[PDB]
Formats: C-alpha cells, structure tokens, sequence
C-alpha cells in the first residue's frame, strides 16, 4: 500500500 | 486508552467513571470569555443573511478576529489563548449558531494551523502561529486530490528538491479545501522522493507549509454547497511553487504521521457543537408546539410529538455526554491515544443530528419546509455533519479495524460497577453483559477470521455500532452518577434519559451481537452481497414491472 | 377489505395473493401512450431550470396540456382518458422525472377535480370536467385555513344563503392550497348553517365548486418552499363570493362525506412515483460506484456501498409491490373501500424515499452535496414527500384507528397457504404468525383499554407499524410468486429482494408485538411520558451542563 | 366534536 491510504483506516492488519 | 481495552471484554473504570470535574476558578474564566460572545452569536449574527447572500460579512469576520475565535487552542505564548479541550468543546456549543461559522472556524483551528501546533518547530510557530491566531491569516488543510481516472485516496502531488538544495518545488492540485480563498498558509502533504542506503526511489509522503506569497499558488471559484453557503470550498492548484526546506512539518518523509495526527486531533468536539444545537431545537419547536391548538388540544399533548421530544433531549444528553467524556480523557498530562472515541462522537452526533434535525422539522409540518423559518436552513447545514471530517461509513471501519489490531495483538501475545449510584443499578449490569459479551464475539471474530477481516465491512460495522453504544452508555452512567452524586438540579431527568437510552442501546447491541455469529438466521450479508452484485453488474434496477408479461 | 380483517387474526386471500394480471391488449395501449410522455419528459423538461427558477415555463406546461396528463383520470366521456388506477400508477414513475410537476399535477388530478368526478351531478360533470381535463382550467383543493389563535383543524370558513335563496355568500380564507395562482376551479368547503325539524342552529360541512369568475378570490404571493419550487402554493381568500345553489357538490350539509371520499381514495400511486425515483438513483450512483477508484478497488466492491444498493432495490421492490397490489384492489367492479393500504403505501414510501435518497447523496460523498449534481434538489424535493398528502403521523393513527372500529364492531358483536410459491415457503409461515400474533395482540389492547384507546398514540404508531409490514409482507409474497409461476426475466432476483425484506420485517414486528405486553420490561411508554412532559411544561433542555458545580 | 377532525382520525369509538 502507498501508507497513504491507511489515513482513511488501518489496512494490512499484522496479526 | 478505553475503547480498545472495551474489545477485550474489560472495562477500564479508572479513566471514565470519574466524570471530568472542572475546578471554580476554571468554570469562571469560561464563564467570562463566555458573554460578549454568546451576545454576539445571538444579536449582532444574521444566519440567514449568511445563507442566502453565500458570503460572511466583512464586520462579522473582523469582529470574529477580534474576540479572538480564531486562536482558541493556540498557545497563549503565540497570541492565542491556550484553551483544553473541555473549554474548546463549550465554545463550540455557542459558535455552532451559524454553521458556516463552525465550519470556517473549525477548518482554520482544527485541521489548520493545528498541524503547526502539532508538528512545527520553535522557530515555525514563532513565525506562523502569532498571526494566524490574530486573525490576519487563514489556515487550510490540503490532502486530498481530484480522482479523475485514478484512485480517490492516493496522493499524485509532487515536491522536487532543487538543483542548488535550497528549495522544494511544488507541483500538484488539492480539491475540496475548506478556506481555499481566503487562507495564506497552507499545510501541503505531498510525495517526494527519499534516497536511503537500499539506494532506491522510495518515495514518502511530506508535509509542507506553503504560503500564498511563495507564487504558483492559484484557487478556482467556491463550490455551489447545499447548506453551508457561507463557507468558502474552493480547489489549490500549486504550480511550481517554490517552498524554502525550512517549511517542513517535523522531517522529511514524516508527513503520514503528521496527517494522521492533524486528523486524529479534531473530531471530539463535534458532538457539542451538534449538542448545542439540537438544544436549540427543544427550545422553538416546544413553544411552537404548545402555542399552537389541534383537536382542541396542545400540539405538547399528543403522544408522537412527545416522543420526538424526549428523543430529541436523550440525543442531546448523550452527545453531551461522549463530548465532554472524551474531551476529559484528552486533557490528561501526557498525550492519550484517544482517537477511537472521536470518531465515535463523530458519528454518533452526524447521525443524531440528521435524524433529530429531520424529525424536529416534521413536527412543524408544512410551515417548517418554507424559507421563512430557521429550520429549512438548518436542515440543509447538519446534511454535510455526515461527510464533513470523514465519512461516517470510512469512520466506523477505522474504529473497528483499529481496535481489532489491538485486540489481535493481545491474543498473539497470550496464544504465544461500584462506581455508578445504586439506582443506576438496571443500567450498569446491562452495560457489563454487553462488554463481556462484546469481547467474547471480537475473540471469536478474530478467530474465525483473522486477515480475512479486513475485507468483510458488514461485521466491522455491526462492530463499530456495538461499540459506539457502549461508549454511550458508560459516558451517560459516568454523567448520571455524578449529578446525583454532587446534586445538581433536574438530576432525576438526567437518570430517566440515562436509563432510556441504556434500555435501547442494551437491545439494540443484543441484536448486533445476535446477528455476529456463524449459525445466526437473523444475519442477512451472503444474500445482501448476491443482490448488490447483481445489481451492480447491470448498473440498474433488475426486477422487470409488476405489470410485465411473458408468453 | 384486505387490512381491516388483519386486526381480526385472518389473513384475507382470493383479493391479495393473486397478483392483478393486466391483459395484454390494455398493456399495449399503456405503453404507447407512455412512448411520447416518456420522451418528452425526458428530453423536453429541464427539472435544474425549473429549480432554480422556481416557475415551470409556459412552453412546458402547455406541452404537458397537449399530452392530456391534466386530465389522466377523467372520464373519455368528458374529455378526458379515463385511465385505470393501475394504468395511473404505471405513469406516475414516469412524471417523477422532476418533482415540481408530480405535484402540481397530482394536485390538480387526485384532490383538484376528483370532487366532481366523485360527488358532482351529471350535469357540473358536463361543464366543469371538458375544461378541467384539456388543461385550460386547472383545479384547486380547499380545505385546511390558517390557524391563528384557533384550532388547526376546524373549519371557520362561512357561507351564507342569501335572502332571495338564489345563491350563497362565501366569506373564509384557506392556506397550504397547492396551485393558488393557477386554479380556475376551487373546491371549497364550507360550514353552512341547517335548520330541520328540532329547530336548531346545527351547522354542516358542504362542499362548493367556487370559480375565480365568481369574484372577491383573492391569493397572495406563491411561498418559499424548500424542494418543490416549481409549484405554486399559494394561500386563498374567498371574500362575499357569490355561489351559485346549482354548484354544490351532492347537498347541502353532506359536506363531510366528499371531503372524506377525496383525500382517502389517493396517494397509492405515491409507492409507485417514488419507486419511479428510487430506481433513477439505482442507475446513477452505480454509474458513479462503478466507475470510481478507491483504494485500487471499485466503490462497488466495498461492502458499505453494496449495502446501500441492496436497501434501496429491497425499498423499490416492496414499494411496487405495494403500489400495484393496491391499485389491483382499486380496479374491482363497484366501489371497494381500501382506505387504509392507501395511508400504509403513504407512510413506507415516504419514509423509505427520505431514507434512500439520504443514503444515495451519501454514496457520492462530497460531490453529491453541490447544486451541480442531481442528488441536491432530489434530496431537498423528497422532503415534502412526509408532509404532501397528510402528515406522517396523523396517517398511522388513520391506520390504526379505522382498523380497530372494525374489530371493535366484530369483537363486541361476538361477545355479545398453498398459494404461495415452494420457494417462497419460509417467508409465508412468518406471514402468517406475524399475522396471528398481531390479531391476537389488537384483541389483548382492546380488551385493556377500550374507547381509552384515542389517547395512547405510543400504543397506534406500534399497532400501524406491524400492519404497515404486515402489508409489505404480502404484496412482496404475491408478486414474487406471480414471477416463478410466469416465469419472468431473473425471478431469482425477485426471490431474494422478497426474502430479504420479510425476514427484517419479521423481527421487527416480533420486537413491536413485545411492547404490546403489559409486562413489557423493555416498553419505554411511561418514561418517554415523563421526560416529554418535564420538557414541555419546561419549554426547553432541563439537563444542566456537564460542567456544572453546585456547592 | 366537529365532523370535520374526523377526516383526520375517527375521534370517537363506537365501543
């Protein structure tokens, strides 16, 4: 992800 | 922090229970800054002169600057006054009398020369901070960009280090930008390249503050908005803009965090300023319906206005509540990361507001749907609270998915109510039941879904729902035992609305923690997501007319 | 009829399940005659200009005269089409196109010459209809007067028969008239002094047929509405107008029944006009969620928007399910008395059509809340929907009420499912114990309260919700069966918008059914009367701030 | 009461 869209929310949830 | 500890099943009744107590000498200087401008809101403001001209008279605007609205949070040290976050939340109540005046002045001090504040150096708020609280410049937050063939989120904007290494070049276009002409200072984000010892061409983004007077700057007219005509929503173009490196926020490549954080910061306060105004309601709409006569009868006194007024005030009282509870929570020393909470106060007031403005404009009838009355303008103005600092659908997947990554982190890491007053009894129990049960269905989510769960928005919404509900009702018990603790006045309205709206919001989460498991008959979302796709591969309405025939 | 037996714990077929099969000679007629109006509305009519002008032009209402639609129901014997009420609902989908003509025209046609094809002589029908229908007169409904100091619902207008006996004096004035400055033909009611055999001074409704050549009518300036700005809704005047004996409408005092055969036979086609809408959004927003990117996806991808189209398929289908199940009822030879399907079609698609169109201007996000898009002045022409044709809530105390006179009838005098599809087989056992529950649940509440029932208003807006679903319930049972047995294009869509809907409607009727115990732990009736009262008699929030110190 | 609220709601039961 360009770490810009996880503005909106959380993406790619490290679990 | 609370919200996400509520996701595993554990209430934290060390920070909410004890509702923010105020001490005197703190209420009086409120209470002082309050009056000439209350009297000002109320006398010298003509909201409908503002809606149906479009523009914010100059005296007003200047009058603002003069009693300082424009310089609330800012330190006192750069001109401003230095007001916490429970005497930002009560000034809003007043300034929420206009609409496109609590959207100019929360745009210009809430994700404006905030990022200043929050990120800036010494030397850049001593520059930057003294004339913007003054009044003289205009903030505006600058992130988004105009999705034409490509992807509505992502940022196209570039910044390009010089040749001679003493400024950034700017090139670039932000559209929706609240203040977009009147602002003189601009917080720009925007991707420029970052080389390091992998020796790529990673690229970060970086945020900038740029200044009307750096050239290359240039803004097209004021959108053609529904209800906040006053506000002044154009589009930045920066066309070579040349930005001196001394006006970067923080460090280069840290403007994600800088973004996150100017976002994060000002959402609490929406619910009083929502609160506020869902008070004025109660206010003309109670003398209009006991003024007025059918049936021989007061319009107070029929049963279906009567509902629509105590939903209306348990509305009020519960956004009261959440606001001055997260705003509480944000003054503790330190830096909490209360940002869930915000979001929820986000929504729950967008969609309490909505609902009450809509309901409070029927009970008028027709009367209430002309020109000539102050309630089809605040109809049109509350209908931009459910986009205005996020939307309210991207906001309840941030809620979920960021409490979800806590409650995940601590299930790797372990795989690897005597506060409330005894007559609120029958609202606390339900209130624990619910956070037991709440974080019993997260771990099964969580189990049973894993990375997959980041696709599936129906059961992050119910999530959020469920979660939004509990953090009323703690802030409502946290707000009825203390008026009956010290002994405020009308303390048993307050337990009446407090223990409706447990009472609903207690069914309405048993329903949504019903409707979240594998072998539950009550959960329509396999045949929901067969007809949207249905529907959404022909782009139409598919069911042919009742009247249709076939040979 | 079909729903005022619901109350009695019967489920009425042979009427409703059969879905109203139109043959096949009369759909070719309809559709070409809905060929031209189509293409003229949508080609020709320019809805934005209409808006913002706030007068629909001469060259397009004269057009629409060409086209006959003034006179869509009046007899062909008069100069008109004499179109069926199925035939009526089928074209207003199409006309919906702008708003301000759905209701210019509705109130000429459902309210506006009804009263003389209804109540008026064969020879008023003769002079009054051949005009009124080729659109040279345009018809006006005079009922509700200003309320000033007196009560809204009576009738103060006056009308004096003359000392020759020739003709009445009409003195009065009447507000909220739709088409005030363009009416020719007013249907005026008035109250008219009787005197019989016991002598006394007993005064009566009666219903004139008053023309502005009459002299001494006056109207004032056209309103400032907030959607349907195209119309012309004016405020009436009648100052010594002289009437004629011969233009009365039936006889003299019987003024009472005509006013209550007009307004209650109407407002069906609403369901269908409102779906004519509905689907145009459905072919809008997903050319706008289809085409956009976000986050490297479709909008139509992400489950909050595939949510959004399935509710609005689901309140689409329900709403012509409804409408035409009720003009098929209306379409029996003699003269059925189907009074309350009408006032449930009213209120589901009323609110369903707020809540949709809501929902749809939140899909585009901030594009949708400028006057360059067509979800701003659908959303503000929506509004009126709950307020056009009788309030929201003055029609579920109809519902309810004229339900339980008939049960209380049967009641007193009594002390004293293989049509539906295999398929379609889950949803008709919840039908009918839904239907079950609800008999046995209207016989509990008369039994408990009795003529004491007018004053629980909490008590009917539950009672006319569970009848308001128990109606959707079935008209989407008898026109989904209709389409597996013909075996129309994609009933497997039908099928899944038909369960869908009754499941949700099956649990909240559930829900509402329990709140019509008398051991009800979670009937908030007597704490919302409590709260309301305290606000009421207070006038204003009593809650103080969450601030607030005593000492 | 007047005839004319009854084109509202029946105000009276025949109860």
């Amino acid at each position: 992800t360009p770490e810009e869209w996880n503005l909106y929310y959380p993406m790619q949830l490290d679990l | 922090a609370f919200a996400k500890e509520l996701f595993l099943g554990k209430i934290k009744k060390k920070e909410v229970f004890p509702f923010p107590e105020v001490s005197q000498d703190e209420l009086n200087e409120i209470n002082q800054f309050l009056g000439p401008v209350e009297k000002f809101f109320t006398e010298e403001v003509d909201s409908r002169k503002i809606d149906q001209e479009g523009k914010i008279p100059d005296e007003t605007l200047e009058k603002l600057k003069s009693l300082g609205l424009f310089g609330l949070q800012v330190p006192e040290e750069y001109g401003g006054l230095g007001f916490s976050n429970t005497m930002y939340s009560r000034l809003g109540e007043i300034i929420s009398m206009d609409g496109s005046i609590t959207v100019t002045l929360a745009a210009h001090q809430a994700i404006g020369l905030k990022g200043i504040i929050l990120a800036g150096t010494e030397e850049q708020k001593a520059k930057y901070l003294p004339k913007l609280a003054s009044g003289e410049h205009i903030a505006a937050f600058c992130l988004t960009e105009p999705a034409s063939g490509s992807d509505a989120a992502s940022i196209r904007s570039r910044a390009t280090l010089s040749e001679d290494k003493k400024h950034y070049i700017l090139n670039g276009s932000k559209v929706w930008i609240t203040n977009g002409g009147l602002a003189n200072i601009f917080t720009v984000f925007a991707k420029t390249e970052v080389v390091d010892s992998d020796g790529s061409v990673k690229d970060k983004i970086t945020a900038f503050i740029v200044e009307r007077d750096f050239g290359g700057v240039t803004n097209g007219k004021p959108e053609d908005k529904l209800g906040i005509r006053g506000s002044n929503t154009c589009e930045v173009h920066f066309e070579n803009t040349k930005i001196p490196v001394e006006n970067i926020l923080g460090e280069v490549g840290d403007g994600f965090k800088v973004a996150m954080n100017i976002l994060n910061s000002g959402r609490f306060s929406m619910g009083s300023v929502v609160a506020g105004l869902l008070k004025r309601l109660i206010e003309m709409t109670a003398e209009y319906a006991c003024t007025r006569k059918q049936f021989n009868k007061r319009l107070s006194e029929f049963g279906l206005i009567q509902e629509k007024f105590a939903l209306m005030a348990q509305k009020a009282y519960v956004m009261e509540s959440m606001t001055y509870l997260t705003a509480g929570m944000l003054d503790q020393p330190g830096f909490p990361d209360c940002s869930i909470e915000a979001a929820m106060v986000k929504v729950f007031s967008s969609e309490a507001a909505w609902q009450c403005v809509s309901e409070a404009l029927q009970i008028l009838g027709g009367l209430g749907y002309t020109r000539d009355y102050p309630y089809e303008r605040i109809l049109r103005d509350t209908r931009i609270l459910l986009i205005f600092e996020g939307t309210n659908e991207i906001l309840r997947m941030y809620i979920a998915l960021t409490g979800l990554q806590h409650a995940g982190r601590i299930l790797t890491t372990r795989i690897h109510h005597g506060v409330v007053h005894p007559s609120l009894a029958d609202s606390a129990n339900k209130f624990e039941e619910n956070t037991y049960c709440f974080g019993r269905t997260v771990e099964t989510l969580l189990l049973r879904f894993g990375k997959t769960i980041m696709e599936e928005q129906l059961v992050l919404k119910r999530v959020a729902n469920i979660l939004i509900n509990l953090y009323g009702m703690t802030a409502v018990l946290s707000r009825a035992s203390r008026s009956i603790r010290i002994g405020l006045r009308n303390h048993d309205h307050e337990v009446l609305l407090a223990n409706t709206f447990c009472v609903e919001a207690y069914l309405q989460n048993l329903f949504s923690l019903s409707q979240l498991d594998k072998y539950a008959p009550e959960n329509l979302d396999e045949q929901i997501k067969k007809v949207s796709q249905q529907i959404l591969e022909k782009r139409a309405y598919i069911c042919a007319h009742p009247l249709d025939r076939t040979c």
